């Protein structure tokens, strides 16, 4: 442990060998031991600031990052006849507040005392779980719970066909068509669209389903009453049978222009009525009716920091979708410029989320194939809630005042979700509008209502409880750096739209110096707290990334899509992408974790982001998050080739090597459970592909060592002395 | 000549299953779960509501409400034989379960039933009062 | 015998003057009381008249141009010949350098007087049927309809095109044989379309018009799946039915693939169109489909706009050369007043019935697709009439079937009639029986030349000339040569096309009276002031009564009839040839009893007796009425006994008779078996007997024999 201070200067090697585990709260036992878990909800500081005054004087931003819905192993699910909320801020009764006269509790977030209803009351469930899930009463719901509704949007232009996404997507479809959550209510529809809009009905009395074209761009409307939207259980043979003919209908379609705005008003019509889920395939630039886009000259590594929408059609279009409970998921399979700018906000104000595979190709592209694969897997088959609203609270004086995610912010800060899935990330921004001279605890409570994919009301409330702390060291000494990172990059976001990417790179900058700099006006080389020793590593990580990387050769989308992930994430996925886990893989061992049962999996160290820890020697496995890349050394041993990899020498390992063979060597069975042990950490299956040879041009394995000085970019002990430089001016 | 169905038990107004379709619902919807939280075992068993341009009605069977809106001009003949259809197919399904459930809407999925039916009443191919009193 | 010229005439050439012998002096012809008019049927058939296969031949004279023709000087010698018409001198073209005293070619023989020739030069383009089909009706009176389309489609030629549309509230054009999928085109039945808008929207064959040997088995397998709209039509309302914007996507679609070639839009409607343009009548049930007593007190807020729309498609379809039918079956009216513009202005066909599931309608629609001795369609595209005249002959107009090319020559008079101001028409579409109405005015022997081009249901193209002749009146004696050669049949019929067209384009009747009393000072027989000396010759006797009769029928007395029934008898009467006219305008009756063979008997309730079997033709209807002793003899049972065989043949002696004129009429007449005291005798009782003829008759000598 410690409360030690370091010399980032003499260090260098600060970078432990073992995950970073999230701070604990310094609180009583009793308390900590109820507290959230820290993956569901957790805190920039994990001692808060007193007053705003010593939140300001410390540089560092106060915010909470969460993760709502995530999957859970269990999950307490009180059913009470009554829920015991707050008579005056409406605060869920939680583990954190203060029963005194055993039928009186005290809120811990208004300080009102209330009475316990005839209904050891701290024994209830509701007072053990900082996580539990509530029946909603009939009061919760505006209407009856809507059945689940999928509909399925598709660009079958001329350049979509080429591409053969459709191949693929209809075939996981017709794969994961029992998988998709709901019951018997289940609803599913299907639109295509080129120049022109193409529903399709399905009838048990007709022969084959009907292609309904509306050619009418600018006056869309719904051609048939009933059977555009139908139910799956009903009509599972109709469905399947569209799903093996679709792919086959525009093999030698000449349609070259793409009505995605105009297809998007009549998808918007269509599931107007329940709302549900809308997802929307398209593989070009809009260029005909309503949200046509202008093309874009893609910038090069010699333009400057000279990223907004160009128009606000789709933004407004996904508040009326907002409005219906209607969310719309964006998968961008373009080639070319597609102004992603300007096609997120579709997905950004209606709680979808947006998927990006940058030249796809059936042929061409394996890589693009399997991941899209992959992912399709996760999308259709994880839970989902319907309709949802999240409010957060927090004690009296702490105020949320920023919001960042996929969501519409309401009116008294209702964050309305249309749907809520278990892989979004949400973060906020608080200050100290009231100087917490009263309380030694404060609490936060986030609380969300959604409709369960068998029409269930629930709410699921998680409760966080940290500590009032009065000096600056106190401040410092909770400091959680990643959880700090994941703020600042929501915020260099909103900056560089708000004003450019000069002014966001700038701020990140200056977080880091202004920070270490209020540190040591109040304690020769770069002396900074041991919470905050990995604090430029990551800053400087966030810099080099395709979100705000300067001299790179980034085409405009990549920039979008590496931000939209930055507001969509979870905390995790962002640190394994900004900063990714370096591992030497050529030579495992039993140093590991041999307690789950028959399987040994090896825990090699994890090594520092530079070119310098790599070696020709040997072979190395980089974890991204989303991605696995092994690369291997040119001068490699001969055990590593034939007993892992299946070969005889580095230059028959083939071009795409989209996964390695199982053989039947201990060596093979050590990497296998070593990778099998990463992706088990996570639901949205990663590639690995050992393509990374030093010949393949594959190897942007090497944009990600962040440590090492580029023609355009400091290296992380330039960035040091540049840090330090800044410090004592 | 429209719509709105709710099936909701007496005692405690709790409903049980219901479906509506826009493409307004916020006020006829809420004078509806007005009118289960006054039925009680004294009130009449079949019953038709006065809502100026539209029309309420009801009939209450084993502690179970079927209630269907529509406007004034629909055949109040055809509302009240829609209601029995319902009953018959509920009570058959459900009507041993009715008094033990306590969730809202413990038989969504009998949205199904619902619907398919209501499509062989808005295709032409008991007491009376005003709605605004009894609330 | 001034009959047999005026019968064979009509079967060589297919017309019928109302006066065979012309006025000769500007004195006579301003004094005409009946104009002079032709009954023209450009394709009637005969005794297998051989096609030609050559061009035709033409006089030079640029203005002139006519045709060869019997009436032409020829010097065999010279190898010259002299056109008729303008007295230029013409060379004989090389292909008939050979030809002699012995052998002459065809067109120079009077008894090719009425010729076809087929012109083969380009490749015939196809046949084009668009089928646009109801779908708001009841499921028997659907199923019925798609039975009788699939049945259409197996007598269709191979290489002919067919497109399929349909529509409720929305109308959908049909992509076909698209395979796995079937599509269409969807447009809002909302809003008007016209043919560029749909020809951008939509982007020899098309996609949607594709030859029936490659489509038919897709087709078959659609017409069968077709369903009803699938919009529900709520209590007290009448469905969404957008005709108006079916019927001009139709029209726009075949305008921007195939205009000007021979193309079929045949409509098929179970009710009024109740949104849209055109629009007939509002979905309100409780409010009744416009009648005639509505229309005449302006409670009709829909006739006006809704007869402007289809107006226009009518001149959109017939400009660029296609056909409207109008086929209407419904218990209820569907509109047919402000659509008759569309089957009349082309020559299109307008079938109404009570339901598309009676044999009444099945039977009409499949007479439509009659075949000739070569298994060819009865009908013709395109057609073009042309006529020439003398210089002493100038042309008033047409009234029938046609629309006017608006070309002006010499020939055209400044007193137009109906379609005027022209020498040439277009007719979309004719039968053998079209019948025009041409009207002259004079300004031995006058000629005159029809020249009609058309498009064979086989592909070919082209040309049938007619060429008469009649003699100018001998100057000694002008007044009674004429008389000598009034077709009181023909001009009957003429005049009344005359009255109907102005009453149909609006009082009439005192029109028809003056000039039925001036027929009668002029050529008939009398002393001043004695209304008992009037006498008229056998050659005007039956005018007067073809004129009693015209003037009580449903053709102008428009009430006790729906709009629709006016407009559908209106129809028939302007396209029909003489004889079917005269029966329409009076009906023949048929007396059947023990007592002799049956004969007929006068349309007077004093045929109309009790121990009598009457059979009425109506052309409309088939009626057979059983007098009160037949009726109870035939309530009694006297039928089945094997005594009374005579008793049957009388029951069947009319039954026999009708089967086979309810054939050989393409709109099968309804059929009608009453008796004394039965609820339908009513149509015999109306069509029967001022308040009848004999009064009608002194009223008019009374006027005969007075003033001028
Ligand atoms: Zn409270």
């Amino acid at each position: 442990e410690g409360l030690r201070v370091v010399n980032l200067l003499q260090e260098r090697n600060m970078l432990p060998s073992t995950p970073l585990k999230p701070p604990v709260p310094n609180l009583h036992e009793d308390i900590q031991k109820l507290n959230c878990n820290p993956e569901l909800f957790r805190c920039t500081l994990t001692s808060i600031p007193q007053t705003q005054a010593l939140l300001n004087k410390a540089k560092l931003p106060l915010g909470l990052l969460l993760h709502p819905f995530k999957d859970l192993v269990q999950l307490p699910v009180v059913t009470s006849s009554t829920i015991v909320r707050c008579r005056s801020c409406r605060t869920y009764i939680n583990p954190f507040v203060s029963f005194l006269d055993q039928r009186r509790w005290k809120c811990n977030l208004c300080y009102r005392v209330n009475d316990v209803p005839e209904e050891e009351p701290h024994r209830r469930p509701e007072v053990q779980n900082a996580t539990i899930e509530f029946m909603a009463p009939s009061e919760y719901m505006l209407r009856p719970p809507q059945p689940p509704v999928y509909l399925f949007v598709f660009d079958v232009s001329h350049n979509a066909v080429e591409t053969g996404y459709l191949n693929s997507v209809c075939q996981s479809l017709l794969d994961n068509l029992d998988l998709l959550p709901g019951n018997t209510r289940t609803k599913i529809g299907f639109i295509t669209f080129d120049s022109t809009i193409h529903f399709y009905g399905l009838q048990e009395s007709l022969s084959q389903p009907q292609m309904l074209i509306v050619s009418d761009i600018e006056d869309v409307f719904i051609p048939m009453p009933e059977n555009l939207l139908v139910n799956l259980n009903e009509s599972k043979e109709l469905v399947q049978d569209l799903l093996k003919t679709l792919p086959q209908m525009f093999t030698k379609t000449l349609e070259t222009q793409s009505a995605l705005g105009p297809a998007l008003q009549a998808a918007f019509k269509l599931m107007s009525p329940t709302g549900g889920r809308m997802s929307v395939f398209q593989t070009q630039l809009p260029t005909l009716g309503v949200g046509a886009l202008k093309p874009r000259e893609e910038p090069n590594h010699r333009s400057s920091a000279k990223m907004t929408p160009s128009t606000d059609f789709y933004k407004k279009l996904a508040l009326d979708c907002s409005g219906q409970q209607v969310a719309v998921d964006l998968f961008l399979l373009s080639g070319q410029y597609s102004d992603l700018a300007s096609l997120g906000c579709i997905s950004r104000y209606s709680a979808g989320s947006v998927y990006y595979y940058p030249s796809y190709h059936h042929q061409h592209n394996p890589v693009q194939v399997q991941k899209l694969q992959k992912e399709l897997q996760r999308y259709l088959t994880r839970k989902i809630g319907f309709e949802a609203v999240m409010r957060i609270r927090c004690t009296k004086g702490l105020s949320i005042h920023t919001f960042h995610g996929n969501f519409f912010v309401r009116s008294t800060d209702l964050l309305s979700l249309p749907n809520v899935n278990p892989d979004a990330g949400y973060a906020v921004q608080m200050s100290v509008e009231e100087s917490l001279t009263d309380t030694q605890l404060v609490s936060f409570q986030s609380a969300l209502l959604y409709t369960s994919s068998k029409g269930e009301r629930r709410i699921r409330v998680h409760t966080l409880c940290l500590p009032v702390v009065s000096t600056l060291n106190d401040v410092f000494l909770g400091a959680d750096v990643q959880a700090i990172s994941g703020l600042l990059a929501n915020m260099a976001v909103d900056r560089s739209m708000t004003a450019s990417l000069s002014d966001a790179r700038d701020a990140l900058v200056n977080a880091v110096i202004d920070s270490l700099s209020a540190y040591r006006s109040s304690v020769p080389g770069l002396m900074v707290p041991f919470s905050l020793r990995l604090f430029p590593l990551f800053v400087l990580a966030l810099l080099k990334q395709k979100s705000f990387q300067t001299g790179t050769n980034a085409r405009l989308d990549e920039r979008i899509f590496a931000m939209c992930q930055v507001k969509n994430q979870p905390l995790v996925y962002l640190m394994l992408t900004t900063h990714p886990s370096l591992y030497r893989v050529d030579n495992l061992s039993d140093e590991g974790a041999l307690n789950i049962s028959d399987r040994t999996i090896p825990q090699p160290p994890i090594l520092q982001l530079s070119v310098e820890k790599l070696s020709r020697d040997g072979a190395f496995l980089m974890d991204a998050g989303s991605v696995l890349m092994l690369w291997v050394g040119k001068n490699c041993t001969q055990n590593f080739l034939s007993q892992v990899l299946g070969v005889q020498n580095y230059a028959s390992i083939p071009q795409p090597m989209t996964d390695l063979p199982e053989l039947d060597t201990p060596e093979s069975a050590r990497i296998i459970a070593f990778i099998s042990w990463l992706r088990e950490q996570r639901p949205f299956f990663p590639i690995l592909y050992v393509i990374a040879d030093e010949s393949p041009m594959k190897a942007n394995f090497l944009q990600n060592m962040i440590e090492d000085r580029t023609e355009s970019a400091l290296s992380y002990y330039e960035f040091l002395l540049h840090i330090q430089q800044q410090v004592n001016k | 000549m429209v719509l709105l169905t709710m099936i909701a038990r007496v005692a405690d107004g709790l409903p049980l299953a219901a479906s509506m379709q826009e493409d307004d619902l916020q006020q006829y919807q809420s004078q509806a779960k007005q009118l289960f939280r006054k039925l009680n075992e004294q009130s009449p068993t079949r019953c038709t509501l006065e809502a100026g341009a539209m029309t309420f009605h009801y009939i209450i069977e084993q502690g179970v409400c079927y209630l269907v809106l529509c406007e004034a001009a629909f055949p109040k003949k055809l509302a009240f034989a829609y209601l029995e259809d319902l009953h018959s197919e509920f009570d058959e399904q459900h009507g041993k379960k009715v008094p033990t459930v306590s969730r809202p809407y413990s038989f969504i999925e009998f949205d199904t039933f619902i619907q398919k039916t209501k499509k062989l009443y808005i295709d032409s191919r008991i007491m009376v009062a005003n709605i605004e009193e009894v609330l | 015998t001034y009959l047999e010229f005026i019968q064979q005439n009509e079967e060589r050439d297919g017309v019928r003057f109302s006066w065979n012998v012309w006025p000769s002096s500007r004195l006579e012809a301003t004094r005409m009381v009946v104009p002079v008019a032709a009954l023209f049927t450009p394709l009637k058939e005969r005794p297998d008249l051989p096609p030609i296969q050559y061009e035709p031949v033409l006089c030079s004279r640029t203005t002139c141009r006519a045709v060869l023709n019997p009436l032409c000087q020829v010097d065999y010698r010279a190898k010259l010949w002299a056109c008729n018409f303008c007295y230029q001198r013409n060379q004989f073209p090389p292909s008939y350098a050979g030809i002699s005293e012995l052998n002459q070619p065809a067109e120079l023989l009077p008894q090719f007087s009425s010729i076809e020739y087929v012109v083969l030069r380009g490749p015939q383009m196809p046949l084009i049927f668009l089928y646009v089909v109801d779908t708001c009706m009841e499921d028997e009176d659907l199923q019925a309809l798609k039975e009788s389309m699939q049945m259409s489609l197996s007598l269709l030629p191979p290489t002919a095109l067919v497109g399929l549309i349909t529509f409720g509230r929305m109308v959908q054009v049909h992509e076909l044989g698209c395979e796995g999928i079937s599509k269409s085109y969807v447009f809002r039945g909302t809003k008007d379309l016209s043919a560029k808008q749909l020809q951008e929207m939509l982007g020899p064959s098309n996609r949607f018009l594709q030859p029936v040997q490659k489509i038919d088995m897709n087709l078959t397998d659609l017409l069968g799946e077709l369903q009803r709209d699938p919009w529900p039509v709520p209590q007290g309302k009448r469905p969404l039915r957008s005709s108006g914007v079916a019927l001009s996507i139709a029209v726009g679609l075949l305008e921007c693939t195939f205009p000007n070639t021979g193309a079929r839009i045949m409509m098929f409607i179970g009710g009024p169109a109740t949104q849209g343009p055109g629009m007939v009548v509002g979905d309100e049930l409780k409010t009744p489909i416009r009648s005639w007593h509505d229309i005449d007190k302006d409670n009709a807020k829909y006739v006006k706009k809704g007869t402007k729309h289809f107006e226009a498609l009518a001149n959109r379809a017939a400009t660029t050369g296609h056909v409207i039918d109008i086929y209407a079956c419904a218990l209820d009216q569907t509109g047919l007043l402000e659509m008759k513009c569309c089957p009349n202005l082309t020559g299109g066909y307008m079938v109404m019935g009570d339901s598309f599931n009676t044999s009444l309608f099945k039977q009409t629609f499949q007479r439509v697709f009659t075949k000739d001795m070569h298994g060819q369609f009865k009908m013709g595209f395109g057609g073009t009439l042309e006529i020439k005249t003398s210089r002493e002959i100038k042309i008033s107009g047409a009234i029938g079937p046609c629309v006017s090319l608006n070309s002006k020559g010499p020939c055209v008079s400044e007193n137009e009639i109906g379609t005027g101001g022209t020498c040439q028409w277009k007719i979309c579409g004719l039968s053998p029986t079209t019948t025009l109405a041409i009207y002259f005015e004079v300004v031995g022997r006058g000629a005159i030349q029809f020249v009609t081009q058309y498009q064979h249901s086989s592909g070919q193209r082209r040309i049938r000339v007619t060429t008469i002749a009649r003699n100018w009146a001998d100057a000694q004696t002008q007044i009674q040569n004429i008389a000598a050669s009034f077709d009181q049949e023909a001009a009957a019929i003429l005049m009344a096309r005359l009255a109907i067209y102005r009453a149909e384009t609006e009082d009439v009747l005192r029109w028809l009276d003056r000039q039925l009393i001036r027929l009668c000072q002029k050529f008939g027989e009398y002393h001043k002031d004695d209304p008992s000396s009037f006498r008229f010759s056998e050659t005007f006797s039956l005018y007067p009564q073809f004129m009693f009769h015209l003037r009580r029928s449903s053709f102008l007395q428009v009430f006790n009839n729906s709009p629709d029934e006016s407009s559908y008898y209106r129809h028939h009467f302007m396209r029909q040839d003489l004889t079917q006219s005269l029966i329409m305008i009076q009906p023949i009756l048929y007396a059947y009893s023990f007592s002799g063979p049956p004969e007929p008997v006068l349309l007077d309730s004093s045929s109309i007796l009790a121990d009598r079997i009457l059979l009425m033709d109506t052309f409309f209807q088939i009626l057979i009425y059983h007098g009160e002793t037949i009726a109870q003899w035939r309530k009694s049972g006297y039928q089945d006994m094997p005594e009374y065989e005579n008793f049957r043949h009388l029951l069947q002696a009319p039954v026999d008779d009708a089967q086979e004129i309810l054939h050989s009429r393409f709109p099968m007449p309804r059929y009608i078996d009453t008796e004394h005291g039965g609820s339908q005798a009513r149509f015999l009782l109306s069509k029967v007997n001022d308040v009848s003829l004999q009064v009608f008759m002194d009223h008019l000598k009374k006027l005969a024999v007075s003033s001028a």
